[PDB]
């Protein structure tokens, strides 16, 4: 029926409007008579020398000192940080893996690609091996993106054009998120694990409830396929990394954009995102083997983390807020401080 | 200025090394194909000469090969082709008999981008042309000037099947980066196996002129 | 200061202040490629004799004092002991290195297959080390065998040429001919089969025939008339005048070897 | 298909319901949080190298 | 299942020797560095070798140095322990415990079952002041344990360990590094203390918890332990 997608044209009008309506004064205005940053002077403390492919995914432990990360070659390293030594290293049955997690308990950790299976794995064993607990199958396409809610939830993004709520122990869909029309790549949760957004090539990020299993509000703005997503600390802002090379600012309350994060000599697009612990950094890594600081409130560069050979794929902030960790595809992990 | 537990930990982290360069090594001394095809156009019979990704094995004259079909993977490739960046060779499959089944021209177009992809710029292509008796026997019903209506040459199964590859071949932009080895494969055929043998010879010698710095 | 002196003057410094920063250029990527995953055993060779350019280029403004001083040395009589001793060190561990490298060259591409299964970077390890032993221990032995008893090295008594000249015979026979059949066999066979083996393109066939044939002249025009010295001073049985200038070459290929490795590698 | 559409025009119905503050509230409480937790964040004030555990 | 069988304990005549096998099965013993712990008739706990994983690291104590020679057999998943010149001190069960050493790992978690051998006839000072002490089911009770040295490192990890031999039983770790509490052990066992002085605060005591408490130290080889204190009633 024509009627309908009429219909649906004046409720996009109509929300517009609203959005429009709510918005009187930029971030920039606000944001205009406090002090900048400075120069952040950040240098590489570790390099973690060990994978012999291009690292696609790492992630830390709650614990600020523990890390894994994930390769091509087909292993999964968790590494110690502070003494630069490797604790496990985890021989995985597809090679091919785009993701990884670490659980908060510390317990176990998480990955997944082009096998469409997110595999489990048990660190805390009695025989002393890290052993699979259980292999998630379901979802069509490549897994994307997957983060531990409890040692017994996971929710998973897939090329699939969905994400997925998983009960481990029974190693079932609890309920899948539909909503998104293209290859949702990357996916962040809200502090409280009541919510959670997902980042997809249909250039539009989605806000779900976990509990009622709905798309709560969807978000506009980038031109091209969203690869990075990432929550601000506070719960009420997300911040995207995007291929048409800017980040962007959204808010949950307003239900818009706020501020856009460009420099006219950056052409290539954002591969990773992550906040400082204050939120007042930005960090993005890049495909121009470079990772930048953005000065979140301001929107200008405050710093720049070059050291890489080739893409920084993978970007990290520990809890304690520490340091970053830049994962590449020169198959080097570096610790900044 | 280590403590026991600390030195003990140590050495655990260097056997972990110890065996990441085993298996690295190991790893380095086998060959990475990758086979592409629009939709079954010959990709399982040239398997059997020899769900995300299926990977296949075989080994030939002390090589082993390692073979990833990624037809069931039904995403965007441009979002993970570039997992495939560093594969010694890519098999293209294309049904010969698929001329005036348009898919002629589909195989093309994926042809081109996978030819010109910014990530395969140094790879070689290992095309088969499948399905040749067929055509053979297809060509003198239907002639060859439906899928390529400026083929003017005499519709013939020697003068189309140098056409055919022709066309595939002129696809090719970057033709001193990468070279295309053609070869006419049939169903009815024990030397498909050799002709790849050959091929990756050729992309190994080339390895190993940039490892020396010859080239 | 000879118009002879003032021209072995002007080389040195030729080869040192071109040689000793190409060469830091190419230690950096060759180190940077050694921590890399999957190193080459001609990786291994190739930073091995970079070290060993280095240590000869650092070693060289001390030959610059002798051609200033116009050939009389004037520094305590240790360091023309130690300086010489670790320059024809160098030469001979240069020699030994490159021979080395002929050898990862010709079954590259000979047997293609059979250097890929068999291409662990232990092997290169042991081949930078033979290279060293065979010319570091070559001459440990003989200086060990002086001490055991106004020019650095250039003025050998009457009674001396009847140890001197033999020893250096034997240096240049097993120590030089030696690598020299290999490099030569090695790179006769690798230009044949480079010209005999079809399915390439024409630039890349061009280009590394082209580098086989300028390495191998290096090699002989370098490391050639020092050796031949050796043997035109036990015939005479007396020591070659025109040795200085024969060490010259040698040392040139400190310089020469960084471009035609790396510096030809990054235009390609 | 038709219910495709007719279930994306729930969906927008849903999103229109919602309430919106300001950007002026949002914008003042985002640098809020940033000034109130700017001793805590390691990375924008460098600590000193005693606390750091990286040292290196 | 987790176990350790040890065999090849008997009478022996002074001056002779004997072999020992400690047979594994069902976990990695691969990856898992290995411990002789031995125990006269009627006295405490003493360590006597280790070997690492890869066999790339060994240890004696000094009393067995140059006699006794420890060895592993991956493959076969076995530990050896080739005694000669045997004295009648040796006369002890000798015990066969596994560790594992990366962070936030347990070691000296599982032990053997043990047997028993008999002969015809800078080290870290570990103190348990109280020998024995009575205690009613139900009340609570501390141990306490004293050391020469303080085991704190720069690190941070206190490194004192806690186990408990009930009767007729093999030593079970209850707390490794002064406070973590090991794997199958109740909540009301808990560990605190500084640098020299430690306390093992037993609560709600069961009568399941009585048994004789060891502390020992794993700062620096050789790893000693101390006199051991018997709760009783
Ligand atoms: C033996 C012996 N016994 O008395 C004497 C005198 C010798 C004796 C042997 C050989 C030489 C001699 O010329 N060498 C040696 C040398 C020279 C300089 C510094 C270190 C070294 Cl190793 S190796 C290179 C060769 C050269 O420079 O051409 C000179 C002297
Ligand atoms: C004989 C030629 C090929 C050779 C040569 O140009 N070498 C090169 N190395 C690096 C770049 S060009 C040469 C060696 C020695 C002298 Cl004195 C003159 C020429």
């Amino acid at each position: 029926l024509d009627q309908l997608r009429q219909e649906a044209e004046q409720l996009k009008n109509q929300i517009r409007d609203a959005r429009k309506a709510c918005a009187d004064a930029t971030l920039s205005q606000i944001t205009n008579n406090i002090d900048p940053v400075g120069r952040i002077q950040m240098r590489t403390r570790r390099t973690l020398r060990g994978h012999l492919a291009k690292i696609y995914a790492m992630h830390w432990g709650t614990d600020s000192r523990l890390l894994v990360s994930a390769s091509q070659d087909g292993k999964l390293i968790i590494w110690d940080s502070y003494t630069t030594n490797k604790v496990h290293a985890i021989p995985l049955r597809s090679s091919w893996v785009m993701t990884c997690a670490y659980a908060p308990s510390g317990n176990y950790v998480a990955c997944g690609g082009l096998d469409n299976i997110c595999s489990i794995y048990n660190l805390k064993t009695r025989e002393g091996n890290v052993r699979v607990s259980r292999e998630l199958a379901g979802h069509t396409g490549y897994l994307s993106c997957c983060r531990f809610l409890d040692d017994n939830q996971i929710v998973t993004s897939s090329g699939d054009t969905t994400c997925a709520l998983w009960d481990i122990e029974t190693g079932q869909q609890t309920t899948t998120f539909t909503g998104h029309t293209g290859d949702v790549m990357s996916l962040s949760l809200a502090p409280d694990t009541r919510l959670f957004v997902s980042g997809a090539c249909d250039a539009s990020a989605k806000l779900w409830d976990v509990r009622e299993g709905m798309c709560r509000q969807t978000f506009t703005g980038h031109e091209s396929d969203i690869n990075a997503i990432c929550f601000f600390p506070n719960g009420n802002a997300f911040a995207t990394g995007s291929d048409d090379a800017t980040c962007r600012l959204f808010d949950l309350r307003a239900d818009q954009e706020l501020m856009t994060y460009s420099h006219d000599n950056i052409i290539c697009g954002i591969t990773s995102v992550s906040f400082s612990k204050s939120g007042r950094l930005l960090l993005a890594g890049y495909d121009d083997f470079n990772c930048n600081v953005w000065d979140a409130l301001k929107a200008d560069r405050a710093g720049v983390l070059a050291g890489h050979d080739n893409r920084v794929s993978c970007l990290g902030v520990t809890d304690d807020g520490m340091a970053v960790a830049t994962g590449s595809w020169d198959s080097f992990l570096k610790i900044w401080n | 200025t280590l403590s026991a537990e600390d030195k003990a930990a140590v050495e655990r982290s260097k056997m972990i090394d110890r065996n990441l360069r085993e298996d690295g090594e190991k790893a380095a001394r086998e060959v990475k194909l990758l086979l592409l095809g629009a939709g079954e156009s010959g990709k399982s019979t040239i398997v059997k000469q020899m769900t995300g990704i299926v990977e296949t094995h075989f080994t030939f004259k002390d090589l082993h090969f390692k073979m990833f079909d990624v037809g069931g993977q039904r995403s965007e490739r441009k979002k993970w082709i570039h997992c495939f960046e560093g594969v010694t060779a890519i098999i293209f499959c294309v049904a010969l008999s698929d001329y005036d089944l348009n898919r002629m021209h589909e195989s093309m177009k994926l042809f081109d981008s996978i030819c010109n992809n910014k990530w395969f710029t140094d790879t070689s292509i290992i095309l088969f042309l499948n399905k040749k008796d067929l055509f053979e026997e297809k060509i003198k019903k239907s002639p060859l000037t439906i899928c390529y209506p400026e083929y003017a040459g005499s519709n013939t199964y020697e003068e189309a099947a140098a056409y055919i590859q022709c066309q595939f071949e002129d696809l090719n932009k970057r033709k001193d980066t990468k070279e295309i080895y053609t070869h006419f494969t049939c169903a009815t055929d024990t030397k498909n196996v050799q002709f790849v043998f050959d091929a990756v010879t050729d992309v190994i010698i080339k390895n190993n002129l940039k490892d020396c710095g010859l080239f | 200061p000879d118009w002879k002196s003032s021209l072995i003057l002007m080389a040195y410094i030729i080869i040192f202040l071109t040689g000793l920063p190409a060469n830091l250029l190419a230690l950096r990527a060759f180190v940077g490629r050694i921590r890399q995953p999957q190193p080459a055993p001609v990786h291994i060779l190739l930073l091995s004799l970079t070290l060993a350019d280095l240590l000869l280029l650092l070693l060289l403004p001390f030959k610059i004092i002798e051609a200033a001083s116009n050939f009389r040395w004037y520094l305590p009589k240790v360091v023309c002991a130690l300086t010489s001793f670790g320059f024809y060190s160098s030469i001979y561990c240069s020699t030994w290195l490159l021979a080395g490298i002929s050898i990862e060259r010709y079954l590259g591409v000979a047997f293609p297959v059979q250097y890929k299964l068999s291409r662990r970077p232990l092997y290169g390890v042991i081949a930078a080390l033979v290279a060293w032993v065979m010319s570091f221990g070559h001459c440990t032995i003989v200086i060990i065998v002086q001490y055991l008893n106004i020019t650095c090295y250039e003025n050998f008594t009457d009674n001396q040429l009847d140890v001197v000249l033999p020893v250096r015979l034997e240096l240049c026979l097993v120590l030089f001919f030696i690598p020299m059949a290999v490099t030569i066999f090695c790179y006769w066979r690798f230009v044949w089969i480079m010209l005999s083996q079809p399915l390439v393109g024409a630039q890349r066939r061009r280009r590394a025939v082209g580098l086989a044939v300028v390495t191998l002249l290096n090699f002989l025009v370098c490391f050639g008339p020092y050796n031949v010295s050796h043997l035109v001073g036990y015939h005479q049985r007396k020591s070659p005048w025109w040795r200085s200038i024969a060490v010259v070459f040698s040392s040139l290929n400190a310089s020469l070897d960084p471009l035609l490795f790396y510096f030809s590698s990054s235009v390609v | 298909s038709i219910a495709q559409a007719r279930k994306l025009v729930e969906q927008l119905k849903m999103e229109a319901n919602i309430d919106r503050i300001k950007v002026s509230k949002a914008a003042a409480d985002l640098m809020a949080y940033c000034e109130a937790h700017a001793k805590e964040d390691p990375l924008l004030t460098p600590v000193p190298a005693s606390e750091n555990p990286f040292r290196e | 299942d987790v176990q350790l069988v040890e065999s090849g304990g008997g009478l022996v005549q002074p001056g002779g020797s004997r072999k020992l096998s400690c047979s594994a099965s069902g976990f990695a013993f691969s990856s898992f560095g290995m411990h002789w712990v031995r125990q006269a008739p009627e006295k405490g706990l003493e360590w006597v070798a280790y070997i690492s994983s890869g066999s790339g690291t060994i240890y004696y104590a000094d009393t067995v140095k140059g006699r006794f020679t420890i060895s592993r057999d991956d493959p076969k998943n076995t530990l050896f322990l080739q005694m000669t010149s045997l004295r009648s001190e040796d006369t002890a069960m000798y015990y066969c415990v596994r560790s594992i050493y990366y962070y936030g790992s347990s070691p000296f978690d599982f032990w053997g079952q043990g047997t028993t051998l008999t002969v015809s006839s800078s080290d870290i000072v570990m103190t348990q002041a109280t020998s024995s002490v009575p205690v009613t089911p139900g009340e609570s009770v501390s141990i306490s344990c004293r050391s020469s040295k303080s085991l704190l490192h720069s690190n941070g990890n206190t490194y004192l360990y806690w186990f408990l031999q009930r009767p007729g039983q093999s030593p079970q770790l209850l707390i490794y590094r002064m406070s973590n509490l090991a794997s199958g052990v109740p909540d009301r066992f808990s560990g605190s203390g500084s640098g020299t002085a430690f306390t093992l605060t037993i609560s709600r005591l069961e009568a399941e918890d009585v048994g004789v408490y060891y502390c020992m130290q794993h700062l620096e080889y050789p790893l000693t332990f101390g006199a051991g204190t018997k709760l009783e009633l």
